[PDB]
């Protein structure tokens, strides 16, 4: 079968229970060229998740809507069997394999539903052309909906909330937040843009090359010295990874450390996020549900010594490499979405007014 | 209808019964123009509605009309979805406009025997200025045989506080009259505050004169209850971030001296509505289940 | 927001052989909000994806796109304008003239503003004439094929400034010429023209 | 007939005298019992009728012991569930949509047949609560935790003992005084093989800077998701609100009533001043005034995340939930 990736190093004992590997390993090593029991678009696309090659969460949840548009249509159903169900039950280890890979980000879990939800309702007495092509077309019509339309509303809701004059806050790199930046900028808004980043990553320089790109006025620094900033910024715009249930907010680490540092500057946290990104799920800390990338990355050279190099000789020493943190509803002020701007208790309703 | 007549029609409502709010003046004079509008086409209609509800906001620079505009906006938004042709739907807009009316017209009632109940026996009640709703859950209060000392601040700008306090004192009940300024010198005597609002924005804060603000804040920092009695029709989906944030042509003419402010969710315990008792989470989403 | 709802939605059709005849606006059912606003003019929903909404009531129409806005309501249809109503000369020169049909100076002179001889003017003008849902479609494709884009705020703001530049070029005030109702101008400043050929 | 009238009797007796059912599952399974015998033996033509005799019934009930909302609850469910049934097969909540757009006389053959098979269904629904509410253990708690619990929850017995099949964490028990029900808590924790520790509850405070989060049972969570909890949990909500300390409660939704905390010494239960105070103190009895209230009132700022058989929700959204189960009314009763 599809053997188990290995864990690299050692792990927290706060976070034992999460799944820790090295970008080097790769788990095609051990399968079988050509690829036989993954489909070769399932492989390619596991290979750039886990080398990074895509990071964002829309961009992850494009590629795989992309990767099963093409397994669909190189699907054939077996006979004295049903596309409902035979497809469900080959695309579950492809999801597996994926997970793998990479764990699988919100915005893949909520497409992955969508998409069972799609195939399952497909007809019994239904053709196989006729069905792929309708799988085919929903998939095109759930990015398009989810994406570009919800993108282009969110930016129109958010040039109302910008004025001429205002310094804004971001974090890290989101497509919505640089959109609805450009937009706001183009439409005729003059302001200055503040820009915070943090390690290993370093995404939010991406943001500031398209600033710069737009001619927005733009500044760049690091978390740590975000305090130092924060008297002259008028509001801060965050995107979103996802929000959960009871309205806390899933976002890259140090989203709720710059909400917590903005509300003691008297501020407001503005959030950005798409509905499609909405959960089900609570979470009320870190610990429970994250990632924990590569290890090794948190090495940096400073001078010409790396203090963390081989630091697994130290059997006492580990690195944590944290990929999420979850922000509390009291620490954000507003949410803006493609429905309008609500406020964070607000996201259970929409939950219930999407599903039906 | 004219613009002149219309003005007049609505200062008559507002004027023959004090009772009645601005809004319900309002909402009264836009039904009152649907009345009698001799058109043939919805876009029209809408495109005069939205006048008249422009120069209503002209004619009183009070939160509540604009609430009571988009809210009628949105009645003729869905009436029209019900029904295509223009005939039928005015018809039904015209009774639906009836009994909205008359819906409308007894929510003061239910407020107050909804909130009467959160009043004890022996209580120091703290209220901001003049609000007919507070003066209507005090009177049913009373009437549940409840003894209870009220304290109103005299609210500077106009002394609608002196009001109260008269309006009170009518049926004998024990109130006392603070300035401004003794508002956090009193925060410790009274048990809850109970205060009015002229609009209930979408995440749940409150627009109300411009003492509201630090009763809330004192009260949050003295650990009192904190109760906004308001009226459906006073939904606005506005989202204010800050003082500044709030629209100027309710801040002014109704050095520099506003006249409202905005009070944040996390300050406010319930809101006791036509609705019920509820949450201010629920507000918001009672406006997300209107505009679809 | 309520200046979303949309009850009808134009849908422009142009055809790339000649802009100035056959492109048409159709008007489908729509029910919904839309995603920009929506300016009301003649019982005709335009919807306002390159110009934005604005308020006041100031007295001519240029003077609101000259700070790229439109306002909400305006024109014979609505009770309260925010431009300033005006009248305008040889409208019942036009209603007479409407009998005339397409069948040499006069064509020169009637072939403005589409370059091409018309008389759809004439019947737009006529005192029988009577504007409602009907004539929604007429109306906003003449817009459309005199002006030079796609849509139809922006249509509607050149034919505008062609009209003033028109009524500059015959010499009449500016003032005169404002925006109230722009076919009832149309068929004044073409009156004038064959009056003065 | 008289098998009814004598379980009914029998039912209230309990109530007022105390005892009966320990467990709260099976206080409402014997409350959805007694009100399927009123609907089948009971003579009803419309469903009024019904209503009428369900609301005498259930005001009987919560009359023997207001503090046991359990069965006010069913009684407000079974009168929804009649009123939805009802609804279907005869016709086709208040909000600013209802508001703008706008008889149980006529009877039906078939809606009684209806109505006992949404009974039995939420019978069914409540038999695998527990389960249900204890499979979502894992995510909510990671490895090497501390836990603080006050008093005995079956419920939160059911979710440690389910967690500690996977991870290890430490679970510390505050006795509820003076019913130290929280020893027997600590024994049964200790014998499924968790780390437990015991103090009283002037330690609440003193431990809480050492606790990761706090997982509490309910008596009752009220419409503004305040809760009716055994006393001393408000003074740990105070203190895990001081630390910023998650508190979950893990309680099912049959607990939820749709009264609201404008109640006054209702609230708490008063008991006999012996178990706070002996009778052997002597003379000095005769001018100390003794109160043993059994419940305490949390405010819904103390509460972090519910969690039941339908899954994890924040007490903002507790209002929305108190609109699905029980019709605006019934609250009076």
């Amino acid at each position: 079968q599809v053997p188990t990736r290995k864990d690299y190093g050692s792990k927290v004992s706060l976070f034992s229970h999460l799944p820790q590997y090295s970008r080097q390993n790769s788990l095609t090593q051990f399968m079988s060229i050509p690829s036989s029991v993954i489909h070769p678009a399932m492989v390619r696309l596991g290979l750039q998740y886990s080398q990074g090659l895509v990071s964002g969460s829309n961009a992850r949840c494009i590629a795989l809507l992309r990767a099963l548009q093409q397994v669909i249509q190189d699907y054939t159903t077996p006979p004295n069997e049903e596309l409902s169900r035979d497809l469900v039950n080959k695309l579950k280890p492809y999801m597996s394999f994926l997970t793998q890979c990479r764990p699988l980000s919100a915005s893949m879990h909520n497409a992955i539903k969508f998409l069972n939800k799609e195939i399952t309702s497909v007809g019994s007495s239904k053709r196989e052309e006729e069905a792929k092509s309708e799988l085919r077309a929903a998939i095109d019509r759930y990015v398009q909906e989810k994406i570009v339309l919800a993108a282009q509303a969110i930016s129109r809701f958010a040039y109302q909330k910008i004025s001429n004059g205002d310094v804004i806050l971001v974090y890290g790199c989101s497509s919505l937040v640089s959109r609805i930046l450009q937009e706001a900028w183009t439409e005729g808004r003059r302001f200055r843009v503040v820009v915070v980043d943090s390690r290993p990553w370093l995404e939010g320089r991406h943001t500031l090359r398209s600033l710069v790109h737009a001619g927005v006025p733009a500044s760049y620094l690091l978390i740590p010295a975000a305090s130092y900033v924060l008297p002259e910024v008028s509001k801060v715009l965050l995107g979103a990874h996802a929000l959960l249930a009871n309205g806390s907010v899933m976002s890259r680490v140090g989203t709720a450390q710059l909400a917590l540092v903005a509300r003691a500057h008297n501020v407001p946290v503005l959030v950005c996020c798409e509905t499609y990104k909405f959960c089900e799920r609570v979470q009320t800390d870190a610990f429970v549900s994250n990632e924990l990338d590569d290890p090794d990355d948190l090495q940096c050279k400073r001078g010409e010594h790396v203090a963390l190099a081989n630091w697994q000789n130290h059997a006492s020493l580990r690195l944590l490499n944290l990929v999420y943190d979850v922000t509390p509803p009291e620490l954000v002020d507003l949410v803006i979405t493609e429905l309008g701007m609500i406020p964070c208790s607000s996201v259970p309703v929409v939950l219930r007014v999407k599903s039906s | 209808m004219d613009d002149k007549e219309l003005i007049e029609y609505f200062k008559s409502q507002m004027k023959e019964d004090p009772d009645m709010a601005s809004a319900v003046a309002a909402i009264r004079t836009l039904l009152e123009f649907l009345k009698r509008d001799k058109g043939e086409t919805i876009q029209g209609l809408r495109a005069n509605l939205t006048s008249a509800i422009e120069t209503l906001c002209g004619v009183d620079s009070s939160v509540a009309v604009s609430s009571g505009g988009e809210l009628f906006l949105r009645f003729i938004s869905l009436a029209s979805l019900e029904y295509s042709d223009y005939s039928k739907c005015k018809k039904i807009m015209i009774e639906r406009g009836e009994l909205f009316l008359r819906r409308i017209s007894l929510s003061r009632n239910k407020i107050a025997d909804l909130c009467h109940t959160f009043i004890k026996d022996g209580a120091t009640i703290l209220t901001h200025a003049y609000s007919r709703v507070v003066l209507r859950v005090l009177e049913a209060a009373v009437a549940a045989k409840k003894r209870f000392s009220v304290y109103v601040t005299e609210s500077q700008p106009d002394l609608s506080g002196k009001k109260m306090a008269k309006a009170l004192c009518h049926l004998n009940v024990p109130v006392t009259v603070v300035l401004d300024a003794a508002v956090g010198y009193i925060m410790e005597k009274a048990d809850l505050v109970i205060v009015g609002a002229e609009g209930v924005v979408e995440n749940g804060g409150i627009i109300n004169k411009i003492g509201t603000n630090q009763m809330a804040v004192c009260a949050k920092a003295q650990n009192k209850p904190f109760y906004v009695v308001a009226e459906s029709f006073k939904f606005v989906r506005l989202f204010p971030l800050n003082q500044q944030d709030v629209p100027d042509k309710f801040k002014y003419k109704a050095e520099e001296h506003p006249w409202v402010d905005y009070t944040a969710p996390s300050l406010i315990t319930l809101l006791f509505t036509d609705l019920g008792v509820l949450t201010p989470s629920a507000v918001s989403d009672e406006l997300i289940k209107l505009y679809l | 927001m309520n200046s979303q709802y949309m009850f009808d939605y134009p849908a422009i059709n142009i055809d790339v052989r000649c802009h100035r005849l056959l492109s048409s606006v159709s008007y489908v059912a729509y029910n919904k909000f839309h995603t920009h606003d929506v300016s009301t003019y003649e019982h005709c929903e335009i919807p306002l994806e390159k110009l934005r909404l604005g308020f006041g009531r100031r007295n001519s129409l240029a003077d609101f796109y000259s700070l790229g806005e439109l306002p909400a309501s305006w024109g014979p249809a609505c009770y309260f304008s925010s431009v300033k109503p005006m009248m305008y000369t040889f409208q019942g020169m036009a209603s007479d003239l409407s009998r005339f049909d397409l069948t040499p100076n006069v064509l020169k002179a009637l072939s403005w503003p589409l370059g091409i001889p018309d008389c759809e003017i004439f019947s737009i003008c006529s005192d029988r004439f009577v504007r409602g849902l009907q004539t929604r479609d007429q109306l906003m494709s003449y817009i459309l094929r005199m002006g030079d884009s796609h849509s139809l705020d922006e249509c509607i703001v050149q034919a505008h400034k062609k009209i003033l530049q028109e009524a500059r070029r015959l010499g009449l005030s500016d003032e005169h010429y404002n925006g109230y109702d722009l076919f009832r101008e149309i068929g004044s400043l073409v009156c004038l023209r064959l009056i003065n050929a | 007939g008289s098998e009814l009238s004598e379980r009914i009797e029998s039912f209230v007796e309990t109530l007022k005298r105390g005892g009966g059912p320990r467990s709260s599952e099976e206080m409402a399974r014997e409350t959805l019992g007694l009100l399927r015998q009123i609907i089948t033996d009971h003579r009803w033509s419309n469903a009024g009728e019904l209503m009428e005799l369900i609301r005498r019934e259930g005001r009987r009930m919560t009359a023997a012991q207001p503090s046991e909302t359990t069965v006010g609850n069913m009684v407000r469910r079974v009168l929804k569930i009649i009123r939805e049934e009802y609804g279907r097969l005869h016709g086709r909540q208040e909000s600013l949509h209802k508001l703008l757009t706008s008889d149980f006389s006529f009877h039906y053959a078939q809606l009684q047949s209806n109505i006992i098979e949404a009974i039995n269904e939420l019978l069914v629904e409540l038999e695998g609560t527990m389960e249900n509410i204890a499979a979502q253990a894992l995510e909510h708690i990671h490895s090497n935790e501390v836990i603080m619990t006050i008093g005995f929850s079956r419920t939160v017995e059911a979710f440690l003992k389910e967690a500690a099949r996977k991870r290890k964490f430490h679970v510390i028990v505050a006795e509820c005084a003076p019913f130290c029900q929280g020893h027997e808590m600590a024994v049964n924790l200790s014998k499924a093989g968790i780390e437990t520790t015991v103090m009283t509850d002037a330690a609440i405070f003193a431990v809480m800077s050492r606790v990761n989060k706090v997982i509490i049972g309910t008596k009752t969570i009220l419409a503004n998701g305040a809760l009716r909890a055994v006393t001393g949990t408000h003074t740990l909500a105070l203190a895990a609100k001081h630390h910023s300390t998650p508190l979950i409660v893990c309680a099912p939704m049959f607990k939820l009533s749709p009264q609201f905390p404008n109640e006054e010494d209702s609230f708490h239960k008063f008991v006999a001043p012996e178990e706070v105070l002996p009778f052997t103190e002597g003379d000095i009895l005769e001018k100390v005034s003794v109160h043993c209230p059994v419940f305490d009132y949390v405010p819904p700022e103390l509460i972090t995340l519910f969690i039941s058989n339908i899954g994890g929700n924040a007490p903002s959204y507790i209002y929305r939930l108190m609109s699905e189960l029980y019709h605006p009314d019934d609250h009076v009763l």
